[PDB]
RNA sequence: CGAAAGGGUCCUGUAAGCAGUAGAGUAGCCUUGUUGUUACGAUCUGCUGAGGGUAAGCCCUCCUUCGCCUAGAUUUC
RNA sequence: GAAGCAGAAUUCGGUAAGCGUUGGAUUGUUCACCCACUAAUAGGGAACGUGAGCUGGGUUUAGACCGUCGUGAGACAGGUUAGUUUUACCCUACUGAUGAACUCGUCGCAAUGGUAAUUCAGCUUAGUACGAGAGGAACCGCUGAUUCAGAUAAUUGGUUUUU
RNA sequence: GGUAAACGGCGGGAGUAACUAUGACUCUCUGUAGCCAAAUGGAUUAACGAGAUUCCCACUGUCCCUAUCUACUAUCUAGCGAAACCACAGCCAAGGGAACGGGCUUGGCAAAAUCAGCGGGGAAAGA
RNA sequence: AGGGAAGUCGGCAAAAUAGAUCCGUAACUUCGGGAAAAGGAUUGGCUCUAAGGGUUGGGCACGUGCGUGCGGUUAACAACCAACUUAGAACUGGUACGGACAGGGGGAAUCUGACUGUCUAAUUAAAACAUAGCAUUGCG
RNA sequence: GGAGACGACGGCGGGGGCCCCGGGCAGAGUUCUCUUUUCUUCUUAACGGUCUAUCACCCUGGAAACAGUUUGUCUGGAGAU
RNA sequence: GAAGCCAGAGGAAACUCUGGUGGAGGCUCGCAGCGGUUCUGACGUGCAAAUCGAUCGUCAAAUCUGAGCAUGGGGGCGAAA
């Protein structure tokens, strides 16, 4: 069940990308900038309960724990284990490379 | 924000509705639901 | 000129079928486990940028086929 | 054209209607005023010297409350709510489309009718003229943009019965 | 004579000399959350509603600013086939004292027969 | 597309919501309600696991398949039969998993009639009417 | 004296019919591959006989350590089990 | 998810709490039916002298409905328009 499926693909309804989520998992600084672009008082649960893999805020720790048992979270985990598509892999697909000397 | 989270006046994602809660508080102040008065000047 | 066909150009997204020491697990037969084995089993992989469509207002084709043709009727200082 | 009009920005006046003259807020209300953008947000007529395009207020058939008046039926100083008109195929006008007569056709002329562009900004002039200072132009030249108009589909978006 | 004291009238409180109704004649009147009541001190009444109104979030072709697609029409053909309405008719301009012209005066002008639309008049509202 | 009521007298119309499981749910209140308030997490396919039932059936000693006199409650065991729910786990596709269909938008308030109900067939469905409750009058 | 002869609603139990499942004979369809497959017939009236079927009623007996018992707490010294 | 009922935990008892059970209501979502709110709806010499679509109210009762019968114009009937 997706809320308002007609306008899911609009730019104003865009969700966070998987490579950005991978960078959030690798480096806490990048996650810190992403959380700086938000306001904690408007966040669900005052921004205390956050799943990095789903890039999602939850209203309580019980809600976050219950979300971890669902298949969307496991689908995100499987996608992250397979790896996110990046510009470097796009380069390697066509056999291009960067020459820095 | 505390009044909004207590009374369940939440927007989408649980964001507190400070606008509606402020309107409720103003109406309660105006319509004799919160006690207040101007003390008289002393002679 | 027409109808097909072939080639190109686009659109989709990898056909049917077969196979596989891929497949969570379950049940049998015996060497009672040593891919033990056989059976089933979403899915995965290979054959396979494959299959399908392509002018209906896409392109090319004397030199890829088959067919059509010097009419009929009406009228005019 | 005139003004202590230095410059810049203006003020008053003249010819001029070619070309524009905008979003928006507010219905406890004579809806008129506020805010902004802008070059500017000028004023009128063709209705209102009664009057069938669409649709809101003056506004008012029948239902109903509340107030005022009345013995009452009811009326009103009033306030509120809900409430049936429903063409076009005719003639003219207008927009387009054919066409007899002159053999058919090709290439032309042009009477007459219509007519179209508009405004701002930036670079240079130039930190120059002018000026105590603060500030601060213009002509020629160049490049964009606003509004309007006429086309077009290479590209990008939208549209999918290519079912 | 007594009132449903209903309608209605009705600023109070003292007095007197009247002595009963009607009196009449003077005087003068301005707790930042308490106390008291059988927890509460309420109508600022819950629930309910195709009742009337204002606002918020979501939402979006209501616009901005329009574009495109499908079906059925409209269109063309075969067959079939009405009605409303109709003094006569239908291009305008100025004038036509009675604030009205389509017909008159003076001008502009003006060329067969037709089709799709259109909604300015003219017609059209059981007007 | 981008913006999101800038439209309009007025969000009219449309869009958004919607099934089910689970977490959670305020003021007010006639204590019954409000309430599906609000606000959240999930849902496909496959392969398994677990739980929830029914029927039948006891050893001796005498008379002879029944009568006694006993003896025992581990049948807590065997045999056979049967159906639909519920919970848990792995694996797997994905732009969608109540995949069509079906299917509440929600909230803050004000006025108003208590509520359910009824009427102007063919312009008005309502603060109109009725209602239970309350009060008065007449009659032995 | 009985029958004729009697409200609305709720769940529970019995029976018929329908629906569903398995086997068998016969027939039909499918059959590149698969499918001991998918589908169709397989019935039994009124009227009678016989054996049975909740409630209730009868006999024995006398119940507290109360018992029996429905999904739903009713029954019993006015005699239960 | 109202009374009634069972169990457990307390309480001297009355009662209190917890988990079940039960199935009340001019209760509620909603199909048929009944009704008729809204829409610049369709239709406007119509399919129709009141019809059509979507939407909406109600849906176990003051619900819907047939036949028989009764009330007749100075009248009747009227949850009253
Ligand atoms: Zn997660």
């Amino acid at each position: 069940g997706v809320f308002a499926k007609r306008t899911m693909t609009k730019t104003r309804r865009r969700l966070r990308d998987l490579d950005q989520i991978e960078r959030d998992l690798r480096s806490p600084r990048h996650l810190q900038q992403y959380k700086e672009t938000k306001a904690a008082e408007d966040l669900p649960g005052l921004g205390l309960y956050y799943c990095i893999e789903c890039a999602k805020w939850f209203e309580s720790e019980t809600s976050l724990v219950g979300h971890r048992k669902g298949k969307p979270h496991k689908r995100r985990l499987k996608q992250l284990k397979e790896g996110a598509y990046t510009h470097e892999e796009a380069m390697a697909a066509i056999g291009y490379r960067i020459d820095n000397g | 924000e505390m009044l909004a989270r207590k009374s369940g006046r939440l927007l989408k994602g649980g964001e507190p509705d400070v606008d509606g809660v402020a309107k409720q508080v103003l109406n309660d102040f105006m319509r004799g639901k919160i006690p207040w008065f101007t003390p008289a000047p002393e002679p």
